[PDB]
């Protein structure tokens, strides 16, 4: 599932 | 709007049985209650979160509301500093979020 | 509503110069153009994407529209299989999405 895979992209 | 969030993931396998879902939900609800009653959220993440940020207390840092997963942004539509939100179900498991700050 | 997506990130630092932005936007647009022309999207991701899924061809797998970040949800809600969407700007760069499937 892509929920966290996408969120990880925006983390700083 | 931007939120400084901490996150805890109680994982579920890809195609979970109803029993597996119920057990994960139970653990997540227990954690939400402990957090609302004052438990250190970072320590809860260290002890229970399956995500990569678990060791750092589940800190996710600052994020734009428009960049958060929709299911999280929706659940945080009225959140205030200190609030514990969840459990929120996704395809990877149950999520618990804490609002550390907002701006 | 579920989508199977692949993604490419052309990065920008937090406070980019206008030249950095123009150069990143140009590369992202070139990638969208090649992808729409039939280029192998996975190879494009391996070659140019800065995100963690790059080495796996930018494959993100399946997910619900509500699980997507808000900045992608509206655009993807009306896309069809095979569409290349972007470039979409976020705080971390320019994004290109490929709709591998809908189910």
């Amino acid at each position: 599932n892509f929920t966290l895979k996408f969120w990880d992209i925006f983390r700083k | 709007t931007e939120l400084n969030l901490s996150h805890i993931l109680i994982p579920l396998p890809e195609n979970p049985t109803s029993d597996q879902v119920n057990e994960a939900e139970s653990q997540a609800r227990a954690i939400v209650d402990q957090a609302r009653n004052g438990a250190d959220f970072g320590k809860l993440a260290i002890a229970h979160s399956a995500d990569q940020q678990a060791l750092n207390g589940g800190q996710m840092g600052w994020g734009r509301i428009q960049e958060l997963p929709g299911i999280f942004a929706q659940a945080l539509s009225t959140a205030k500093k200190g609030d514990i939100v969840g459990p929120i179900r996704s395809g990877v498991g149950f999520h618990i979020l804490k609002v550390n700050d907002l701006r």
